[PDB]
């Protein structure tokens, strides 16, 4: 069977408590006016007419709903196959409690739970169970108390829907619950009610099947006990598949999910996901995306495992002096920055340029690395734009400088009791320096008067003056090991990239992939272009790229919008009414289907506008209305005529 | 604020080799790297080759991995491309231009260029 599921299903996104808000998240969903199965059930017969709908397959989810009373329904069966393969939930409803028993078991073909007597049991009532076979490997098995099937009692808690979410989304199988009762006389609410959260019983097993489980109160496999009330019984379990779609849901002052927008219907709905908003005004909104619905996200960040010797360049016998910086040059790495953090916690990690944090996903080509010792005093003087002692007559750095100088106490091994006189600075300079730059002169400086002709004799010194640490100075004048990292970004293919994993390659399909930072979406196919363009001399201010180079392999790959075409869309208010236009820019009233792939959308769409009163226009195709041929006045600019909308009527 | 002037062929025959230059004239920064940037009638601009300028190392494309030779020396201010074994394919306009390493893609030193074809 086949009805219409109206506006039901919006679950809470996460457990973050907020109020007040408009977050849109991206989960697994619900789509809004969708085709969901009214599936009933029989009874009398066992074997063969145990029901009417056999085993549905679970792709991302399931939204359960029952009708029914008496406690008929009380079972969801999950699995991969079901048959001795993988842990097969099995929330099995009880009288008081509700088993939620993560365990191998061997499912029949006609899973059937008879009704047991209402008795004083073993705090379970495992007397009566032939919905399972065998149970060896029994993983976590929560045996949360409160009920599941039902929570309230009332006396309109008969035509009361107890609807549930089901998502495995890698280690949480979340479940939600919202038990409210219907108005007389409707079998599917027209609220817009939210499913409470419920228990998140870790498991990480996949599910791919999804079984209603029933009950039967008297089973002797004969037409005489098919449909009689006593020793049978009938119910039915609407289900609905999720896909992955954007959702904009109202938060209330209490922390509660109010009315929400599907964002992948009527374009109405996308204009909802364009300004952030629910009520929306009359006026031309343009809309990006949302309405394709992209599925896996493909990293492919980096093509090697050996760990970057970062501790080489952080932890040596001896750093040099201030004069003679060691410039260490890595490539073909790994940036694995958590190491910076869990040893010998430093005095000051400033990183400018780039974010402090969040640098084990911004990939690079080129990591330096130099390595110098100064006092206490200056450890703030290396810096873009900071002068000084160092910062003048010594190492130096750009005013751009896109890398994090990091230092640290040394007066343990830099410092000795008769003094450490091997580090030495240059004070002694006629003229200044320029970023990274390593004068290693060791002349004999003059600029007072005539010169000394390299005798070091009267108003005549050498420019290394030795300050030597000694244990007995104060924090100021410690000495401070420095290391000043240098990330360059060069048109070259990266050799050195943060621990993001791989993933597959999805060709010829809407993805959201990130290759080395370039975060796009959009459809990626195969291209004859023979090289990567280098777009740099309009510099892109207000245009993208097209066209990106895999990591993995040498392949050129190209970006192409997944449905886009310059989609404006035409709403007289939502005060209003709830008649939308659609407005394409740059078709011809022909190529539009093609044009936003009106193919794979939502039916809501598909109707909307295909070929049903076009327009050609000179900007596109303006399909929505009809071009009366008679005089108006001034209405929402969608680029000519004034012709029919909701004005007037 | 520095003009790079572009220099060292203008035509040339297959399968032959012409040392290029471009040499720059106010180039006080010592770290800002320079690269080589070819742009043939039809498709768009490519890049050649760069050279780092925080160290010495240099770094090639694809196309003319095996093939094109670079050297940089700031002693002179100039920058040198060969060209060896160009047979069909090195039909470009080249463009000497200069980047910092810390930044943008974009470059900021753009030059005039120099015409290199074999036919």
């Amino acid at each position: 069977s086949y009805t219409n599921s109206f506006t039901r299903g919006v679950y809470y996104p996460d457990k973050v408590f907020r109020s007040s808000v408009l977050h849109s998240t991206q989960d697994l969903f619900l789509p809004f006016f969708s085709n969901v199965t009214w599936f009933h059930a029989i009874s009398g017969t066992n074997g063969t007419k145990r029901f009417d709908n056999p085993v549905l397959p679970f792709n991302d989810g399931v939204y359960f709903a029952s009708t029914e009373k008496s406690n008929i329904i009380r079972g969801w069966i999950f699995g991969t196959t079901l048959d001795s393969k993988t842990q097969s939930l099995l929330i099995v409803n009880n009288a008081t409690n509700v088993v939620i028993k993560v365990c191998e078991f061997q499912f029949c073909n006609d899973p059937f739970l008879d009704v047991y007597y209402h008795k004083n049991n073993k705090s379970w009532m495992e007397s009566e169970f032939r919905v399972y076979s065998s149970a060896n490997n029994c993983t976590f098995e929560y045996v949360s108390q409160p009920f599941l099937m039902d929570l309230e009692g009332k006396q309109g808690n008969f035509k009361n829907l107890r609807e549930f979410v089901f998502k495995n989304i890698d280690g949480y199988f979340k479940i939600y619950s919202k038990h409210t009762p219907i108005n007389l006389g409707r079998d599917l609410p027209q609220g817009f009610s939210a499913l409470e959260p419920l228990v998140d019983l870790p498991i990480g097993i996949n599910i791919t099947r999804f079984q209603t489980l029933l009950a039967l109160h008297r089973s002797y496999l004969t037409p005489g006990d098919s449909s009689s009330g006593w020793t049978a019984g009938a119910a039915a379990y609407y289900v609905g598949y999720l896909q992955p779609r954007t959702f904009l849901l109202k938060y209330n002052e209490n922390g509660t999910i109010t009315d929400a927008v599907d964002c992948a219907l009527d374009p109405l709905s996308e204009t909802k996901c364009t300004l952030k908003s629910f009520t929306v005004e009359k006026g031309i909104y343009q809309t990006s995306n949302f309405r394709v619905q992209p599925t896996e996200s493909i990293v492919r960040f980096p093509n090697i495992t050996n760990l970057c010797p970062f501790d080489e360049v952080f932890n040596a016998t001896t750093f040099a002096s201030v004069y003679a910086w060691n410039r260490k040059r890595i490539s073909n790495c790994v940036a694995d920055y958590s190491v910076l953090y869990n040893f010998a916690p430093f005095f000051a990690f400033k990183c400018y340029g780039v974010s402090p944090t969040k640098l084990n996903d911004l990939c690079f080509t080129n990591v330096y690395a130099d390595s110098f010792v100064i006092r206490g005093n200056e450890v703030s003087q290396i810096a873009p734009g900071q002068t000084g002692n160092i910062a003048d007559y010594n190492y130096k750095l750009p005013d751009d400088f896109t890398g994090c100088v990091i230092a640290w106490n040394s007066n343990k091994l830099d410092s000795t009791v008769g003094g450490n006189y091997n580090y030495r600075y240059r004070l002694f300079r006629k003229s200044k320096l320029k970023p990274f730059e390593r004068d290693i002169s060791t002349e004999i400086y003059q600029a007072g008067n005539k010169p000394c002709n390299g005798v070091a004799g009267v108003n005549c010194y050498f420019p290394l003056q030795s300050y030597g640490f000694r244990p007995t100075y104060g924090v100021g004048h410690q000495p401070y090991r420095v290391v000043v990292l240098s990330f360059e970004l060069l048109h070259a293919p990266a050799t050195v990239c943060g621990p993001k994993k791989s993933t597959n390659l999805v060709k010829n399909k809407c993805v959201n992939f990130n290759f080395n930072g370039l975060t796009g979406t959009g459809v990626l196919t195969e291209s004859n272009k023979k090289f990567l363009p280098f777009q740099q001399f309009g510099r892109d201010i207000a245009d993208t790229t097209d066209a990106v180079r895999d990591p993995q392999t040498l392949e050129i790959l190209d970006i192409t919008p997944c449905s886009f075409g310059g989609v404006s869309v035409i709403t007289p208010g939502t005060n209003t009414s709830n008649q939308v236009a659609v407005l394409y820019q740059g078709v011809n009233c022909t190529e539009v289907p093609v044009a936003i792939h009106a193919d794979q959308l939502t039916p809501t769409w598909r109707v909307y506008s295909t070929g049903s009163n076009v327009f050609q226009t000179r900007a596109g195709c303006l399909i929505g209305a009809e071009y009366v041929n008679n005089s108006y006045e001034c209405d929402i600019p969608i680029g000519a005529g004034i012709c029919a909308s909701y004005q007037t009527q | 604020e520095v003009q790079l002037v572009e220099s060292g062929g203008g035509l040339v025959q297959p399968g032959g080799s012409l040392r290029l230059s471009c040499a720059a004239s106010d180039f006080y920064f010592d770290y800002y790297e320079m690269s080589w940037v070819r742009q043939a009638p039809g498709q768009g601009l490519e890049w050649v080759s760069t050279i780092s300028g925080l160290g010495g190392a240099t770094y090639y494309a694809d196309s003319v991995k095996g093939r094109f030779t670079i050297s940089r020396d700031n002693s002179k201010n100039t920058l040198y491309l060969q060209m060896n074994s160009l047979r069909a394919e090195d039909t470009a306009l080249y463009y000497c231009a200069t980047r910092s390493p810390f930044g943008d893609y974009a470059f900021s030193y753009w030059g005039q260029g120099t015409l290199v074809t074999v036919s």
